[PDB]
């Protein structure tokens, strides 16, 4: 029989008094967005996708970038 | 026949109940039996109840039988199954029961025989360990209870209307009010029969499954207790009911903590003289405030949104730290939390111009909560709340120029500009910053108009005002950099349209004013990208700016040259401040070479002459060499940008430059300066990519003469940089180390650019693969990306480096243990686990795994025991992890290649070898 | 705020 039978139906009086007294495992700390200007740039130019497809030394003019992106598949 | 009607029935729900009540009126029992079997079969129970059962068999007995004849095929019941053809079921099932009661509301739900029966059967299934019965019956029982509340609400109204009917007939025969007071009594009885049923389901079902073990059944009962307290708020908004929500706010499942807040939200948006809520807030305010950082974010949003509804209702209850805590969430990474945090901020603190008071408030707020060094995310958090305030650029512009009426501090100045730039950017390009926008959301036709409108309003307003601002704050470098971003978002068509060419002249004369004064590397990078934006071929002023562009660089090169002939003389020993001079104008040039064709000045000489000094005498400031290599690199990429009609000769002249520069960075990469290697190595990994086999990959067969391939020496000198400066052992809190790792990751990316792309031999990738389970967080994502792309280049030679990594982590062991080490230590166990994760890279994955064993076996005996019966035997309990993915036909194939070295005496301290064969 | 306090049971 694959019929779902629950061997325990209710939650006991004690394990609810514990839930009310300790919600610490369901709260967290603040996931800050990039705090610094540069940490925003390196989040956009991070990860494998943008890393493997962009130079190490940043190229500002588009014609210089193309030389680096011409040599990629 | 009733069950399938509710599932596959597109027929209206009120029609089914009425046709059902016709069957009930004709004979009650035959109608009840199919209503029971309706519920039994709503749970997925493929059984059926007979007439002898309902005549004699008890409720507990009937539930026992239906679990025998349940005849399920899986563990799924209707309410769990997926697809819209089943959420049409959850809806049809709920609407059937609410409509059923409300139609019976008059004269039938009082026969004290039908409702009585259903509740007794529903209250029974709602206690079966069978989840499908408990879940179904509990959803039913709750939908039936809401119906009874609605019925109870009409008994209240209709009884108040009779009481009005009565007293009017007392103030104005007595047999007409004696007929009324019996009506009032009949209604009183009817309410008592209804209250009983509500009690029978509350105490029978709710007070047990609200704390059920299955989370889906606790979310069922809190949602409905929130509905009761909302719709009959007079009778049900007590504390004896609110308690069951104040407790369930602490539940450990997210789905439940949501269904509490949203139910509580219903109680505050009404906001109709909440007075019982004042007590319930007192006790649970601290928990609700905590929930704005709930581990699940949907909860956090609704916790914030709820606190705003608490603010509007009272505003007296939220202390100070409570509110301040919600304010910080505007900097959160999850945008839904952030926008609803800023809704709570605007509602709480915002209520030379009208907005002049408000913009000071924002500034002061941005300065007080020092979590962010910049306002990009602060602005997006409130882009939805206060959009007419963030776009009042006249108000900010006057507050920076127009002197006070009746002041402003340097810090608030350097903050107001930051907020002004962010609003301008989010206005021009209509999308939130990185880490907030969901995707590349296409712009609405209404939004494109709102986008082109302020884009011009920005260009029109600041084209005049920008030079004034750049003239009053020209000295603070931190300020001008923000203020030399405004052109990126201009619409340059409006400088020619409308007498404004005068103002661009005031701008350019102001720009070249600050580049004559500053040395900060971030100011000139913005000056350079300004000139690169104003020098556009489309627009009507390419010429008027190319003048100042070439006019300025003239003044630069004329200086730079004169500074070199005195700084690079044999006799004079130049000094500290003479070096400051050459660095200043060097920085001034380097940042301009990156975004501007400056081969028309041919700067290769002075840098090549400068570099030759630094490596020769070994006494050159780091900032000059760093800026030299850069400026150099920028001349080679600019010449290469102009190459067939373009003079087919000077090609080899560019190769000599490229070739000698490559040798320059080879001697500089070996320097003791950490920063100087960083820029040398970086320029190498970018150069070796451009002048590589791929320079003719697509088209351009003509650019083939230019031929560079790295030395066997330059390769090992590049990899040794990765080992000493990226794989280090494991200044300002966490804001700096993430900046450091994001630098170290950009380096390992530029070298793994070379490996995938055949710029260096692939066997180098073994000193990096061996770190995949050491630096999984730090550099793991790059390794498994370079490794999976190499497998898709050379399926077999990868297996020859994957093992070279395992081979080099084996003599990495004995190098600081000895050949007698424990072959089960967590050090060894990790290499054993690294092998399991390596064999999972494997369709053509057959010829590779063969040669991998062969390179493993031929190494395991590669040195014999100089004293004894061997060496390197242990490498085979490592290699055993690969034999799983090997083929059933290769049990033979490789064992004789194994027997090429295993003798008859060995197959007779040796555990490693016995496990290897045991995998075949 | 005694109704809110969970009972001993």
């Amino acid at each position: 029989r694959k019929l779902i039978v629950d061997s325990v139906k209710e939650l006991d009086s004690k394990t609810i008094r514990a839930q009310l007294s300790d919600y610490s495992d369901i709260v967290t700390t603040l996931d800050l967005a990039p705090p610094t200007k540069k940490l925003m740039m390196w989040k956009e130019t991070g990860g494998v996708e943008k890393l493997f497809s962009l130079p190490a030394q940043p190229l500002w003019n588009n014609r210089l970038l193309k030389l680096f992106t011409r040599c990629l598949t | 026949m009733l069950f399938e009607v509710v599932k596959m029935g597109k027929s209206a729900m009120q029609s089914v109940v009425d046709d059902w009540i016709e069957s009930y009126k004709h004979d009650r029992d035959i109608a009840l039996l199919d209503l029971i079997n309706f519920f039994i079969q709503c749970s997925g129970c493929k059984g059926v109840v007979t007439a002898e059962m309902f005549r004699h068999m008890q409720n507990s007995e009937i539930i026992r039988k239906m679990t025998e004849e349940f005849d399920e095929d899986s563990g799924d019941y209707p309410l769990t199954m997926a697809g819209p053809q089943w959420k049409k079921f959850k809806s049809s099932f709920c609407e059937f029961i609410g409509v059923l009661v409300r139609q019976c509301q008059y004269s039938i739900i009082y026969d004290e025989y039908m409702m009585d029966t259903v509740i007794s059967l529903l209250t029974g299934l709602s206690d079966s360990q069978v989840r499908a019965f408990r879940h179904t019956s509990t959803l039913a029982a709750m939908k039936l209870m809401t119906a009874l509340v609605n019925v109870a609400l009409n008994l209240s109204i209709n009884m108040d209307n009779t009481q009005r009917q009565y007293e009017a007939e007392r103030n104005k025969a007595n047999e007409r009010l004696e007929l009324l007071l019996q009506k009032r009594k009949e209604l009183q009885e009817n309410q008592d029969e209804i209250e009983n049923m509500m009690n029978a389901i509350f105490k029978g079902v709710f007070v047990h499954r609200y704390r059920d073990a299955i989370a889906e059944i606790r979310a069922i009962c809190i949602e409905e207790i929130g509905i009761w307290m909302k719709m009959y708020s007079d009778a049900f908004l007590n504390d004896s009911y609110l308690k069951y929500v104040g407790w369930t706010m602490h539940d450990k499942q997210g789905e439940v903590r949501l269904k509490c807040l949203t139910a509580l939200q219903g109680l505050y948006y009404n906001k109709e003289l909440n007075s019982k809520l004042e007590l319930f807030t007192s006790r649970f305010k601290d928990r609700i405030v905590s929930m704005t950082l709930d581990k699940e974010y949907d909860v956090a949003v609704q916790a914030i949104k709820l606190l705003t509804l608490v603010l509007q209702s009272s505003e007296e209850v939220l202390t100070a730290e409570d509110c301040e805590n919600v304010y910080h969430l505007v900097y959160s990474a999850h945008r839904p939390v952030a926008v609803a945090a800023g809704e709570f901020l605007y509602k709480k603190l915002f209520s030379q111009g009208p907005n002049a008071n408000l913009v000071k408030t924002l500034v002061f707020f941005f300065l007080e909560s020092e979590l962010h060094e910049h306002a990009a995310y602060l602005v997006d958090s409130m882009w939805d709340c206060a959009t007419e305030l963030l776009k009042d650029w006249e108000c900010m512009n006057s507050l920076l120029l127009e002197e006070p009426l009746s002041a402003l501090t340097d810090r608030q100045e350097s903050a107001l500009i930051e907020i002004m730039l962010c609003t301008i950017r989010q206005a021009a390009e209509c999308h939130p910053p990185v880490g907030r926008g969901t995707g590349k959301r296409v712009l609405t036709a209404k939004e494109k108009k709102t986008q082109l409108d302020d884009r011009t309003k920005i260009t029109e307003l600041f084209a005049v005002a920008l030079p004034q601002l750049l003239a009053k704050y020209s000295v603070d470098a931190e300020k001008v950099t923000n203020l030399l971003q405004l052109p990126q978002y201009f619409d340059l068509e409006i400088y020619t349209t409308g007498r404004l060419e005068k103002h661009l002249d005031a701008l350019l004369r102001q720009i070249r004013n600050i580049v004559e004064k500053h040395t900060d590397t971030d100011v000139l990078e913005a000056c350079s990208k300004t000139y690169h934006a104003l020098c556009n071929e489309e627009f009507t002023i390419f010429n008027r700016v190319d003048i100042s562009r070439s006019q300025l660089i003239d003044e630069l090169a004329d200086k730079f040259n004169r500074l070199l002939e005195d700084f690079l003389q044999e006799g004079e020993e130049p000094d500290e401040d003479d070096a400051y001079q050459v660095l200043s104008t060097l920085k001034r040039i380097t940042a301009f070479h990156n975004a501007h064709d400056l081969s028309k000045w041919d700067l290769f000489a002075c840098n090549y002459k400068l570099l030759k000094t630094g490596i020769e005498n070994g006494d050159m400031p780091e900032q000059i060499v760093i800026h030299a290599l850069q400026c150099t690199h920028y001349v080679i990429l600019w010449q290469l940008a102009k190459i067939s009609s373009s003079t087919k000769e000077d090609l080899l002249r560019l190769k000599k430059q490229m070739r000698v520069f490559c040798q320059i960075c080879q001697h500089y990469l070996t320097n003791v300066n950490t920063t100087v290697k960083e820029q040398a190595f970086t320029i190498l990994c970018d150069i070796l990519m451009i002048f590589s086999h791929q320079i003719m990959s697509g088209g351009r067969d003509m650019l083939e003469p230019l031929v560079y391939t790295p030395d066997s020496s330059l390769q090992s000198e590049l990899l040794s940089f990765i080992l000493d400066h990226v794989f280090i052992e494991q200044q300002e809190d966490e804001a700096s180390k993430i900046e450091a790792l994001h630098k170290r990751r950009n380096l390992l990316a530029a070298f793994c650019k070379l490996i995938v792309y055949t710029v260096v031999e692939m066997n180098t990738a073994a000193d990096i693969f061996k770190q995949y389970m050491k630096y999984y967080n730090d550099y793991g994502d790059i390794i498994k990306e370079t490794m999976s792309k190499t497998r898709q280049i050379d399926k077999i030679q990868c297996a020859k480096t994957l093992i070279l990594s395992l081979q080099q982590l084996f003599n990495e062991m004995i190098q600081e243990n000895g050949y007698n080490f424990d072959r089960s230590s967590s050090t060894f166990s990790g290499i054993k686990e690294l092998a399991r994760r390596f064999a999972l890279t494997f369709l053509k994955t057959r010829e590779a795994i063969a040669m991998l064993h062969k390179d493993g076996i031929e190494f395991a005996f590669k040195e014999p025991n100089p004293q004894g019966e061997p060496l390197n035997l242990a490498f085979l309990d490592i290699l055993s992890e690969f034999s799983s993915k090997l083929l059933r036909q290769d049990k033979r194939t490789v064992y004789v290649y194994l027997e090429k070295f295993m003798t008859f005496q060995m197959s007779l301290v040796w555990l490693p070898l016995m496990s290897y064969r045991n995998s075949l | 705020i005694d109704v809110f306090d969970f009972p001993d049971n």
